RNA sequence: AGCAGAAGCAGA
């Protein structure tokens, strides 16, 4: 007899057991070496979908600019970024008609939020491309460095505290003939650059291979932007989020229970609205080259139309971000490694010296890549990337565009209606008609409409089936029963601060993963068991009666023998594990307090214990946690 | 302060202000300050429109007032009604929010409640707005500024002044005046002028066909693009089509047919540690978890015959393996582990240097030197080889899912259950552990995790030293006896791991009972000697030493430390099923799921094939199989498996749709098939998954009839 | 050698 795991699906629906097909126990793929190859591939692909557009030379930076919008309509099924402005405006106007006053209300809301916003908000972001050193650094560090640099050049807008003066200083910096900044060469130094170089650096992008991405055989590159545009992208995203919140078909921003509720409600609404005797079909789609095909100029037009009835200054403020993105420049990374096997020698060619050697010495793939990149290359090692949205960062605005595309609902008064849900690069399109052939006709019309707006539905990865079952952002729906949001369950290991706050963090993460993400009771209890095992192994504080031997474990055993009331002991001191689903949120020390005897309880709760020492407001709370300032709140060396 | 807020303002005012805040999305508790202001604003905008009405002809004093409030109501409704009035009365619509509208002058009122001087605040509001609205600024210092003469008489002005009389002092007497924030602060930033350089950037950032940004703005603001979508679609080429195609069982051809081609070499064994062929030397202990070196020393002492072997018979040699060096390294390992010294370090000798690959990395030189040189060229990347199905993977799956008389898991305890939820959780864990703990896969996973933990510790703490790391496990049989299992020994090379992907070489010498010559294709990577024989079941079974050179990085070791997560993936899975059968029944189905009851019979799952016939196993068997599948996902996980799973999920969903008679359609089936097939290169689990997918697809086709 | 897989590591 030969076992066959897939035979399980014979007796159980695939959706019910979809978790079996997710290999999340394996080591996620990781990229080795340079990311320049993938960045060049992204640049080439972005320029390929738009080469038929208008090509010119920028008069501010001297880069090569490719503009596909208002270009010739596509004639094949390949990805097309030749979006038409008129159609985008029509879609936005229709969405306005379906949502009267929504655009201006959202613009006002975002504008007032931007008034009240302060510069410190910029510190809430993730890694950002600091230009003073040209590297990815924490948002706070980049903000501090840029503020100091602006101080050196008589730009003291950030002093006012508001985000408006900071962004005003940002734009005015582009006007300075020369800029002085603090660099690291390691020691601190002052360095001066010219206006064009500063403009290029501000518009520049850092590129790196995405690591630990699941479900993708080949790696792909991702982009981090500078600190200059963070305010403008923030306000644009706030505006787009305000619009999305009021859009029924927007699969954002809430996640979890509201996600399943939205899926089910959309499905039910769609069934109910079906003409009698007709049919409803659902298309699970995936957008190929979603980032590449979208054009920043289309987003500029979107912002201009959204702020139709808003003050001129706010219109300019919204419009800045698309302008900078449309002129973005991409850094190509670390370069390429050339090796002679006979001599066992290797040498790294950085991006500026990419063409310093004849292309014959490169492999075929890199040879073709560089040959196609030549025109868009710059002497300093960066590439012009006027089209495309490599960094993303317009998830809300892109979602707005997708929803607007979904809002047409009909073409030429044909006998079919279509609606659905859109979230970033994923979507589900429901179509009702009299027969499946008409539904496919409507889906073809939707595909053409999406082509028209710069969105390319992927024919290889999308599919259609009678309404009732589908997939959306890893959420599988089948006759009401939504399977789950398949997410990488994390390592319930040692959080890594101290003895007590460690346990607090562990139990809090278990509770949150239970309450926000999908995890049932038995899974959570096994999670608690695994975390306690890892905790005891890491701190070598196994149970007092546990015959494991060790340096500290010897004194732990001595305590166990000495102890009279063993029920009230912390696992850090070899005590029994008491945590469960009920008492997940309560700190262990308070749980056991009633049980612990004074003989050891007094020592644990020593006011002037020699371990914790001087404390800080961050120390006890820093995510936040609950704990007791006992003997298990010590710090590092 | 909220308790004080409730005093001066009724519940409706407070809730309207809180809702207006809700359209701002900053914690209302964080700063009631502007809340105060807005409610005050709202309040005045209501008192100006309390008793002032108009008649059907214009009498100043029926169902129509002389004013209409905008503040407080939802922003979308406020703006829609404001636009309605603007278009009805044919008056310029303010670009800012309107606070109040008049029915006599037909103009939009703006009101501002400031702290100090009013005239300067009035001029600042004019700067913000200009003349689009009439401004009614008030200030607690009996100050006022109205831009219209007959907007309101003295009665309303006096009433509002009186209403602010309490708040000008009432806050101070109860000590609240100090922390009262102004009203201009929330609107300090109004001025925003673009520089010349940014203006040019915006100018060149216009869609094709427009001269500059001004033209684009005029076009977007003025022209009505009705019919653009239909026109463009009509003039678009028909070639741009999704190409619908109804799916049928015939279209679903087997995936990756090349795996049936016998020319390609059968996929070889590549797992880090032996999984089903492992032979653990067992030593009986009753307690202390002694040192790994001491444990290995004792285990080898028990089997001195195998330990003392020095004239091996070379059974299999790998293509690029030095048999003498491997044997010398093994003897060095055994001697070092059997010595009296606590340290387990191996001297960096010639054979050790070769096995660890000492001094193989290419030297780095300056970029200029490489550029000048001609013979230096970028090496062509190595592509994974194509391989065909191998039966050893099927044997691994079959054997590791079979129950064994051992227990490797030693999970810790938890607090007593109280509530029903923890009771059901304990029941589920009881059943799932009772099933899993007695399976070979669990022991293999424990060996993997323990070895990876030891390897990571040694690599991080002994970067510059060669170390011998015994492959050890702790097991307990059903009768309570405790054994320590020694499966083999590992030599750790230099581990100066700086990057996450830095590779450290490990030489594994693992005991086994399988003769490699039985399945030659399974062992092209393994150098196998015959080290001895053992008495087990009345037969002298040969014991071989599988010697191999492998490599791992920090990421793989860290994930190996966390291999226990496999449990979770299995547990959750089965729990879902249990939950599902609870939904159909409405009560806990765990007992019925596992052991059944008078009402519901025990559940069964189609498990595999026997003589070409489908066979069914119990719930526990399916649990164990999915657990071994998770363990396999771990041991054979890499980019190929991720890609294959991601691309085949779509085909699985299409098959499910066909089963449900949901008449699924496809748009480009060949593309999906190519995406699935390009991931099947050399990963044994991926190849076997393709084979099983083909077989199960065939069975589903047979059933569909 | 080997890890590994579109490019690296096998100390700087």
């Amino acid at each position: 007899m030969n076992i066959n795991p897939y035979f399980l699906f014979i007796d159980v629906p695939i959706q019910a057991a979809i978790s079996t097909t997710f290999p999340y126990t394996g080591v996620p793929p990781y990229s080795h070496g340079t990311g320049t190859g993938y960045t060049i591939d992204t640049v080439i692909r972005t320029h390929e979908y738009s080469n038929k557009g208008k090509q010119y030379i920028s008069d501010v930076t001297g880069c090569t600019m490719v503009d596909p919008t208002n270009g010739p309509l596509p004639e094949d099924n390949e990805p097309s970024a030749y979006a038409q402005l008129d159609c985008v405006l029509e879609a936005l106007d229709r969405m306005d008609e379906e949502h009267p006053g929504l655009f201006q209300a959202a613009s006002q809301n975002a504008m007032e939020t931007l008034m009240v916003t302060t510069v410190d908000k910029l510190t809430q972001g993730r890694q950002t491309f600091d230009w003073t050193v040209c590297r990815n650094q924490p948002a706070a560090t980049a903000l501090n460095t840029t503020i100091t640099s602006f101080r050196l050049n008589d730009l003291n807008g950030a002093d006012k505290g508001g985000l408006i003066p900071f962004c005003q200083d940002i734009i005015d910096s582009l006007d300075r003939p020369e800029m002085t900044f603090f660099s690291v060469k390691p020691m601190k130094v002052k360095d001066k650059i010219t206006k064009v170089e500063y403009i290029k650096r501000a518009l520049s992008l850092n590129t790196m291979t995405k690591d630990a991405e699941r479900g993708k055989l080949k790696r792909r590159a991702i982009a981090t932007a500078g600190i200059q545009i963070r305010g403008f992208v923030l306000v644009v995203e706030n505006l787009a989020k305000n619009i999305c919140e009021n859009l029924e078909q927007s699969g954002l921003p809430v996640g979890g229970n509201e996600k399943k509720a939205k899926l089910s409600n959309a499905v039910a609404k769609m069934l109910s609205n079906c003409p009698p005797g007709g049919i409803s079909m659902t298309v699970t789609g995936d957008n190929t080259k979603w980032n590449e095909c979208l054009n920043p100029r289309i987003f500029l037009a979107m912002t201009e139309r959204i702020t139709r009835d808003s003050p001129i200054w706010f219109r300019d403020f919204c419009s800045i971000a698309p302008v900078l993105f449309s002129n973005k420049i991409a850094r190509l990374g670390k370069g390429f490694m050339i090796t002679s096997k006979t001599k066992r020698l290797k040498a790294q060619i950085p991006c500026p010296d990419l063409f310093s050697i004849p292309l014959e010495r490169y492999n075929e793939e890199t040879r073709a890549k560089l040959k196609k990149l030549k025109p868009f290359f710059n002497e300093e090692g960066t590439a012009s990337l006027s089209p495309g949205m490599m960094m993303g960062m317009f998830n809300m605005l892109s979602t707005v565009l997708g929803v607007a595309a979904l809002g047409i609902k009909n073409i030429g008064n044909k006998e079919y209606l279509w609606d659905g849900l859109q979230s970033s690069d994923d979507f589900a399109l429901f179509v009702n008609a009299k027969d499946e052939e008409t539904c496919m006709e409507g889906i073809n019309d939707f595909y053409r409409t999406c082509k028209l707006l710069g969105i390319n539905m992927s024919k290889k990865k999308s599919y259609c089936n009678e309404t009732g079952m589908f997939e959306f952002t890893s959420m599988f729906y089948r006759d009401g029963f939504v399977s789950n949001f398949a997410m990488e369950l994390p390592s319930f290991g040692v959080a890594g601060v101290n003895e007590s706050a460690d346990m607090a963090i562990g139990m809090t993460i278990i509770k949150n993963n239970m309450i926000n993400n999908g995890m049932g009771p038995a899974t959570a209890q096994t999670a608690i068991q695994l975390f306690i095992a890892d905790y005891r192994y890491t701190y070598k504080c196994h149970r007092g009666d546990s015959k494991v031997e060790g340096k500290r474990m010897k004194i732990i055993k001595e305590l166990w023998e000495n102890t009279k009331g063993r029920d009230g002991l912390l696992v850090a001191d070899g005590g029994p594990n008491i945590y469960n689903l009920r008492n997940l949120h309560i700190p262990e020390i308070v749980l056991k307090y009633n049980l612990m005897d004074p003989e050891y309880k007094g020592r644990l709760l020593h006011p002037q214990n020699p371990f914790v020492g001087h404390l800080s407001i961050e120390g006890i709370k820093e995510m936040d946690y609950d704990a007791v300032s006992g003997t298990h709140s010590w710090r590092t060396k | 302060m909220d308790t004080f807020i409730t005093r001066n303002f009724q519940t409706t005012i407070i809730q309207k202000a809180k809702n207006t805040m809700a359209e701002f999305s900053e914690d209302p508790e964080l700063q009631p300050a502007m809340l105060f202001n807005i409610c005050v604003h709202l309040e005045v905008c209501y008192v100006i429109s309390d008793m002032n009405f108009l008649d059907e002809e214009g009498k100043a004093y029926n169902l129509r007032p002389q004013y209409e409030v905008i503040e407080g109501m939802p922003r979308t409704i406020a703006w829609m009604v404001q636009r309605s009035l603007a278009q009805e009365h044919g008056i310029e619509t303010p670009k800012y929010l309107a606070d109040l509208f008049d029915y006599k002058t037909k103009r939009f009122i703006e009101v501002g409640i400031t702290k100090g001087l009013a005239d300067d605040y009035f001029w600042k509001k004019k700067e913000k707005l200009g003349n689009s609205m009439e401004l009614m600024i008030f200030s607690y210092n009996q100050d006022y500024s109205l831009s219209n003469e007959s907007s309101l008489d003295e009665e309303g002005k006096g009433r509002v002044l009186s209403r602010l009389t309490e708040l000008q002092a009432e806050l101070s007497l109860k000590n609240l005046w100090q922390v009262l924030i102004g009203e201009e602060d929330v609107e300090k930033g109004i001025d925003f002028k673009l520089g010349q350089t940014i203006s040019r950037l915006r100018d060149i950032s216009v869609p094709a066909g427009f001269s500059n940004f001004e033209g684009m703005r005029s076009y977007i603001d003025n022209i009505d693009p009705k019919g653009a979508i239909e026109r463009n679609l009509a003039r678009m080429s028909p070639l741009v089509s999704v190409t619908p195609k109804k799916l049928t069982w015939e279209d679903l051809r087997p995936i990756g047919p090349h795996i049936y081609n016998h020319e390609l070499p059968e996929v070889p064994y590549n797992a880090f540690l032996l999984m089903s062929d492992e032979l653990g030397l067992a030593n009986m202990t009753e307690g202390k978890s002694k040192k790994p070196k001491t444990l290995a020393k004792e285990c080898l002492e028990k089997y001195s015959t195998l330990r003392d072997q020095t004239d091996p018979i070379l059974i299999m040699k790998s293509e690029k393996a030095n048999e003498n060096f491997l044997w010398k390294l093994w003897r060095d390992c055994v001697n070092t582990i059997s010595n009296e010294e606590m340290s387990n370090e191996l001297q960096k000798t010639n054979y050790a240097k070769w096995a660890t690959g000492d001094g193989l990395t290419y030297q780095k030189i300056m970029k200029e030197v490489a550029i000048d040189d001609e013979t230096m060229c970028q090496e062509e990347p190595k592509i994974p080889n194509k391989c065909r199905v191998a039966a050893w993977v099927q044997t691994e799956m079959n054997l590791l899912s079979t129950l064994t008389s051992k227990r490797a898991l030693d999970l810790p305890e938890i607090g007593p259950d109280v509530a029903p939820v923890e009771h059901v959780g304990s029941e589920r864990r009881k059943y799932f552990v009772n099933e899993i703990n007695y399976c070979k896969a669990s022991t293999v996973m424990m060996k993997y995790v323990l070895f990876h933990t030891s390897l990571l510790n040694e690599s991080n703490a002994s970067m510059g030293k060669y170390k011998v790391i015994p492959i050890t496990n702790r097991v307990v049989n059903e009768k309570g006896e405790s054994f320590d299992m020694l499966y083999g020994l590992a030599v750790k090379g230099q581990s100066h791991l700086r990057g996450d992907t830095d590779v450290v070489t490990v030489v594994t010498f693992e005991f086994s009972s399988t003769d490699p010559r039985v399945d030659s294709g399974k062992w092209p990577k393994y150098t196998v000697f015959r080290i001895g024989s053992l008495f087990v079941s009345g037969r002298e079974k040969s014991v071989y030493l599988y010697c191999r050179v492998n490599g791992t990085n920090k990421i793989q070791m860290k994930w190996g430390m966390e291999a226990r997560r496999c449990l979770l993936q299995s547990m959750q899975q089965m729990e879902a099923i249990v939950e599902q059968e609870s939904s159909i029944q409405g009560y806990d189905m765990t007992k019925a799921c596992f052991k059944g009851d008078r009402v519901n019979s025990p559940k069964t799952f189609s498990i595999g094939t026997q003589e070409g016939k489908l066979v069914k196993g119990s719930f526990g068997k399916a649990l164990r199989v999915i657990f071994t599948k998770c363990l396999m996902h771990y041991v054979f996980g890499n980019a190929q498996l991720e890609g294959f799973s991601a691309e085949s999920r779509r085909l699985l969903l299409l098959i499910q749709a066909l089963k449900d008679r949901k008449g699924p359609w496809v748009f480009d089936l060949e593309g999906m098939y190519s995406g699935i097939e390009e991931c099947i290169s050399n990963n044994p689990w991926v190849i076997q998954s393709a084979y099983w997918f083909n077989e199960w697809l065939g069975f589903e086709k047979e059933g569909s009839k």
